[PDB]
């Protein structure tokens, strides 16, 4: 009703890597998903757990946001229970999870003339990210049984990775700002519903 | 401590980290080929030494992993071609000798002239003595003409070649090859695989074969155009014998369509000329390519990409650039796809707009692969691909559809015979030649003949197969096949072999599922939908799994015939049986030109 977040965190200038997306808690706020229709010609909308018709009228205690920016081929990959190369190393979302995934094509802006070397994505890791799991500190991915001793070269690498973007990329590796919005519940007074 | 997930890391981090590399590398590249300047060739070679040194550097480290261990076959199809080296297996010395006698080859190739009239006709190879050759009608002057190419540039690379010849003998054999025969035969051995195994003795044989049920046609056409000659050039030309190696348009002799005009079936009679109807009726370039994507949307096959219609430049430069334009169809990278033409309105650039986007389309049907399998199935694909649809674009029947064609308009019997002979004067009269100068160059890789006999021997076991007849002796001082440039800047010969064989195999196949009942040389591929689905299947393959399994897969047979390129030719084998019947078909190779 007073500048809620559902706008203000569309417009922000610079975005995260998908490595470090900027979580944001949303306090106390009418939830007008229809509103957001002012807001670019979207790419993506549809969203899972609760049926677009219904979610004019409901309630929830408090929505958590996350915010990326992705190539184009894994967009689909986003989707709960997926697996990939950036579903399950950067970003896992649980089975199910009531929110909604919106993300629109950013081109031109996010992508510069001569290269635009500022977002990341991770390659090398041990374990598999369990669903809502982040990490940020990146340590000389060990692939041999020699001790990477702090260094590179032979089974030691790098894990993170420039996104490569450029103004004539084909559709498929064109930048897409990807924001995942997610509702919980909990044994407490609610704040956010809807009108 | 896993011995294969190395192995796969390594593959991952070179597919992911050796594509910026290689995008800016061909972006400069094309942007040189758009206007030539000093900044432009500049920006061209600072991008390419970028990416020379990566690779150069890549491959010592991808060797070191053992290609026995590994067991996922899709790995070790991308490993080998890593694990294969290039020239950076000689020494110091033999390659830096190595480079410079290339370059001095292509060098010398590059400059020279003649002076057979007065001084002041200095005339260079091309375009002037090119234009004379393709288009006088003579002897004492074609003679006297281009006796100096095989005389001068001949006489000029001799020894540069013969030490080539002993300089790259052994550079194959470091990695573990025979002869340098087995190195460029390599390119079709596909191994590891039960019941799809191709070894390069098995490619000779295959050879060999094919060579042998294409005899008759040839004989047939040869007889053919040994009586028309004898009519137009009096007191020459044996009725019965074999041809000079000049006065046969091409200098070569790898293409024969410079004689269509000497020999034709039926005068007094227009061939179909499609270029007036597209004059009165106004069409300008755009079209000229939009109708052929609406064709290939016809024949059920994705759209063009918009990355496509703003950049690629498809007319006149018209703004002041200076380029040499030839058609290609570039493959930048990362989903852009372009195309660089110089458009006039005739069919020949409308056929090749058809070709071209034909085999763009089939590089855009594997971009899912990864960047080592980025490729045709074998070195013959791309090409053949492209021309099937250039030539199903030919027909009478699809160009009244698109309404260039009067409706009433009924196809002739002499109309017909003459387009068949047309495309056969240029189809079949490279096959010989090709499997020829092939066969010479395989057989001199193996060493099997002295280095004091290089030229008798050519020119002797030529006449047999080809039956092309040289005036004047060569006594070992006249180095003959360096005239061709494919020959001296190294490059494979026998992928236009395969490619007519590949073609005609698959024009079949596709036709045959499309339901067409008829004669086959007037056949048409559009709307087609399930055919398209079926080229498809084939296109998307990549070269993860062997071409032979794509083979199978558009086909159905392993090894390849000459029987559908057969009956492609069966009405012309018909028809120049009857016309033959008071000539004697054969070359038997007694008489001799240089008698004085
Ligand atoms: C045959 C040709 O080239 N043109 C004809 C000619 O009668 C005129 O130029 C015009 C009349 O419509 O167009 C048509
Ligand atoms: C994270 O959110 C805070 C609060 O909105 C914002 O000030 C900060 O700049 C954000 N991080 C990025 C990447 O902009
Ligand atoms: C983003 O900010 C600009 C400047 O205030 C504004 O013009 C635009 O409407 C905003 N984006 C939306 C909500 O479309
Ligand atoms: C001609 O060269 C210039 C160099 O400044 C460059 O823009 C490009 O290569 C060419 N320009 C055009 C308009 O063709
Ligand atoms: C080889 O590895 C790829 C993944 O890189 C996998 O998709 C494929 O199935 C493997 N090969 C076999 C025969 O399973
Ligand atoms: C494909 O079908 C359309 C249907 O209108 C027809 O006009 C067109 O001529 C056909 N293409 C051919 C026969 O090549
Ligand atoms: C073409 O076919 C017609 C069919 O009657 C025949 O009369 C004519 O002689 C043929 N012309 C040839 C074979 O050149
Ligand atoms: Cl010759």
């Amino acid at each position: 009703t007073n500048l809620c977040p559902f706008h203000e965190v569309f417009n922000a200038t610079r975005f995260a890597s998908v490595y470090a997306w900027n979580r944001t808690r949303i306090s106390n706020c009418v939830a007008d998903y229809s509103v957001l229709y002012n807001f670019a010609p979207f790419f993506a909308f549809k969203c899972y757990g609760v049926s677009p018709t219904k979610l004019n009228d409901l309630c929830f205690t408090n929505v958590y946001a996350d915010s990326f920016v992705i190539k184009g081929n894994e967009v689909s990959q986003i989707a709960p229970g997926q697996t990939g190369n950036i579903a399950d190393y950067n970003y896992k979302l649980p089975d199910d999870f009531t929110g909604c995934v919106i993300a629109w094509n950013s081109n031109k802006l996010d992508s510069k003339h001569s290269g635009n070397y500022d977002y990341w994505y991770r390659l090398f890791r041990k374990s598999k990210l369990k669903p809502f799991e982040r990490d940020i500190s990146t340590e000389i991915y060990q692939a041999g049984n020699k001790p990477c001793k702090g260094v590179k070269g032979p089974n030691c690498y790098f894990p993170l990775q420039s996104y490569g973007f450029r103004p004539t990329y084909g559709v498929g590796h064109q930048p897409y700002r990807v924001v995942v919005l997610s509702f919980e519940l909990l044994h407490a007074p609610a704040t956010v519903c809807g009108p | 401590s896993t011995t294969e997930e190395q192995a796969k890391t390594f593959l991952e981090k070179f597919n992911h980290e050796a594509e910026d590399l290689s995008y800016q590398s061909s972006l400069a590249s094309w942007n040189y080929n758009t206007n030539i300047t000093d900044e432009n060739v500049q920006k061209m070679n600072e991008a390419r030494a970028k990416w020379s040194a990566f690779y150069e550097e890549q491959s010592r480290m991808a060797k070191t992993y053992s290609l026995e261990e590994i067991q996922n076959l899709t790995l070790k199809r991308q490993l080998k071609a890593l694990q294969h080296s290039g020239t950076s297996a000689l020494s110091a010395e033999k390659s830096k000798r190595l480079n410079t006698i290339l370059n001095k080859m292509s060098t010398i190739y590059s400059t020279g002239k003649v002076l057979d009239p007065n001084t002041q006709e200095c005339l260079a190879l091309e375009p002037g003595l090119d234009d004379i050759m393709e288009n006088s009608r003579d002897y004492n002057r074609r003679l006297w003409a281009w006796e100096g190419w095989r005389a001068e540039v001949g006489k000029q690379l001799r020894p540069l070649y013969e030490e080539y010849v002993v300089l790259e003998n052994e550079m194959a054999r470091a990695n573990n090859y025979e002869d340098y025969g087995d190195y460029w035969r390599g390119d079709y051995e596909v191994t590891g695989a039960g019941d799809y195994d191709y070894s390069r003795d098995q490619l000779m044989k295959d050879v060999e074969r094919t060579f042998a049920e294409i005899k008759p046609l040839y004989e047939q056409l040869h007889a053919y155009v040994r009586a028309k000659l004898m009519h137009t050039y009096p007191s020459y030309i044996s009725p019965t014998g074999c041809l000079p190696a000049h006065l046969l348009g091409d200098m070569w002799g790898r293409f024969w369509t410079n004689l269509y005009s000497l020999t034709v079936p039926f005068e007094h009679k227009p061939s179909i000329d499609v270029t007036e109807k597209m004059e009165n009726q106004s069409w300008d370039a755009e079209r000229i390519f939009k109708e052929a994507e609406k064709f290939f949307v016809s024949i059920s096959l994705p759209y063009m990409t918009q990355g496509f219609w703003d950049n690629s430049m498809l007319t006149e430069p018209g703004d002041g650039r200076k380029v040499v334009c030839h058609p290609t169809a570039w493959d930048l990278g990362k989903g852009d796809f372009r195309i660089k033409m110089c458009t006039k309105v005739t069919m020949d650039d409308f056929l090749t707009a058809h070709h071209e986007m034909g085999h763009i389309q089939y590089d855009m049907a594997y971009a899912a692969q990864p960047y080592l399998l980025r490729n045709g199935a074998n070195e013959g694909f791309h090409e053949a691909v492209g021309e099937i649809m250039s030539l199903s674009a030919a027909t009478p029947h699809y160009l009244k559809a698109l309404g260039l064609l009067a409706p009433d308009f009924h196809e002739d019997n002499e109309t017909e015979i003459n387009f068949l002979l047309k495309q056969a004067l240029t189809i079949v009269g490279t096959l010989p030649f090709t499997y020829m100068l092939e066969k010479w160059r395989w057989m001199v890789f193996k060493g099997e003949i002295p280095k004091q006999q290089w030229m008798e021997k050519w020119w002797e076991m030529k006449r047999e197969i080809v039956g092309v007849v040289e005036p004047l002796p060569h006594d070992e001082t006249y180095c003959d096949p360096a005239c061709l440039f494919h020959v001296a800047e190294d490059y494979s010969f026998i992928r236009y072999y395969t490619r007519t064989i590949y073609q005609f195999q698959f024009h079949e196949a596709l036709c045959k599922t499309a339901k067409h009942e008829g004669a086959l040389f007037k056949c048409d591929i559009s709307n087609s939908t399930e055919a398209g689905q079926r080229l498809l299947q084939m296109l998307r393959l990549g070269k993860s799994e062997p071409w032979t399994l794509a083979l199978e897969n558009i086909v159905g047979i392993k090894t390849m015939d000459v029987k559908p390129l057969l009956n492609y030719f069966e009405p012309l084998f018909t028809w120049l049986k009857e016309q033959n019947r008071n000539s004697f078909v054969g070359w038997s190779t007694e008489w001799t030109p240089y008698s004085d």
